[PDB]
């Protein structure tokens, strides 16, 4: 077993624990939790709308999300000091950035 | 050697008790009154247009 | 050393969180922008 | 020429106005709604759902159990320091 | 119609009505949700006029 | 729980797939050239 795999299921518990501890069973009203992730949603919908400004601009917009998303919540588990590095192994960071 | 940044963490999560958790509890409150408030004015506005 | 395990599991986790948040955790915040917006045009 | 009539002309005339398809929206509209809060569910435990109804609703909305999330890395990770060094 | 007027009467959940509730009264909304994945129309328009974005930007 | 969509993952997101494959494939050869350092 490695920590890093299960650094990466901790981010994934936490990826479930962003929206279904959120949604108060389904209401319209929108409570605390879903207004930072509805902002986060309309900051990246309104950017990329206007970055690539395709027609065809949505088609990649959840992955414009996506990418953003786990370098979001990685360096929000680091910042504990008693913690290992998430996302400073460079060779994976960067191998990211050849895959994309 | 560690826990100093630990502590450092905990005044500086005393701060953000002191600080951003009051404003963004008002901005959850005056964005959650706002979005009520229109839907519930956009309810009763076509309640009055079925009335008329 | 543990390059093959820090590239594979990532690329599986990777794969997982796209084909998760595109089929999941957008629309069902689209839900609510189409919900709101149908009530406030009735 | 004769006597004109329109003052009857209502039941095949009620499709085309535009009040006629807001009026065939909100009677859909209302029929459904659940009528002083029923049926909200304030009662459920699936063994972590009263952390959720005590803690993750639009009442309390504090961030304090990410605090104790955090103090639960505080449980974990010193504990992985008594695990690794 | 004066049913109706005493139906918005005393059924407004106004503060607790579910969005499952809404796709139950309206698969219309679930048929527009679906089909605005599927073209890739991910602007929701004549929405921000009166519900803001409230973002950072 | 969550309303599961078929959102177009396969028919849109193909080529960073086949881009993942390529680098596990280029990491087939880094990790069986360059991992005796």
């Amino acid at each position: 077993l490695t920590t890093f795999s299960l650094y990466t299921i901790i981010v994934l518990l936490v990826i479930t624990s962003l929206y279904t501890l959120t949604n108060n069973n389904n209401k319209i009203i929108g409570s605390r939790w879903l207004i930072s992730q509805e902002a986060i949603y309309d900051t990246i919908m309104n950017m990329t709308k206007g970055q690539i400004g395709g027609k065809n601009w949505g088609l990649y917009f959840p992955m414009i999300f996506t990418l953003f998303m786990f370098i979001f919540i990685a360096n929000l588990i680091s910042m504990i000091p008693y913690s290992f590095a998430l996302s400073a192994h460079l060779v994976f960071i960067i191998s990211l950035s050849i895959v994309i | 050697d560690e826990s100093i940044l630990l502590l450092t963490f905990l005044g500086f999560t005393g701060l953000v008790a002191k600080y951003l958790a009051p404003a963004y509890k008002d901005f959850a409150d005056a964005r959650m009154k706002k979005v009520s408030d229109v839907l519930n004015a956009s309810r009763n506005k076509h309640v009055e247009a079925v009335k008329d | 050393f543990y390059f093959m395990n820090q590239l594979t599991y990532g690329f599986l986790l990777m794969i997982t969180l796209l084909i998760l948040f595109s089929q999941f955790f957008l629309p069902m915040i689209l839900r609510l922008y189409v919900s709101r917006l149908f009530i406030s045009k009735l | 020429v004769s006597t004109l009539i329109p003052p009857k002309v209502v039941s095949s005339k009620n499709i085309g106005s535009a009040p006629n398809a807001k009026r065939i929206a909100n009677v859909v509209h209302f029929y459904k709604s659940l009528p002083q809060g029923p049926a909200p569910a304030i009662k459920a435990n699936t063994r972590l759902a009263r952390y959720k109804a005590k803690y993750f609703d639009g009442d309390n909305a504090s961030g304090k159990p990410l605090w104790h999330f955090a103090l639960g890395i505080i449980a974990f990770g010193y504990s992985m320091e008594y695990y690794f060094h | 119609l004066q049913s109706t007027l005493d139906n918005i009467q005393s059924a407004r959940p106004f503060d607790e009505l579910t969005v499952d509730d809404l796709t139950k009264i309206k698969p219309e909304i679930d048929a527009k949700v679906e089909e605005m994945v599927k073209k890739g129309k991910w602007d929701v328009p004549g929405y921000k006029d009166r519900f803001g974005n409230l973002n950072v930007m | 729980m969550l309303k599961r969509f078929p959102t177009p993952i396969l028919k849109v997101y193909w080529p960073f797939f086949v881009a993942g494959a390529a680098v596990y494939y280029g990491m087939s050869k880094a990790a069986d050239l360059s991992s005796n350092t």
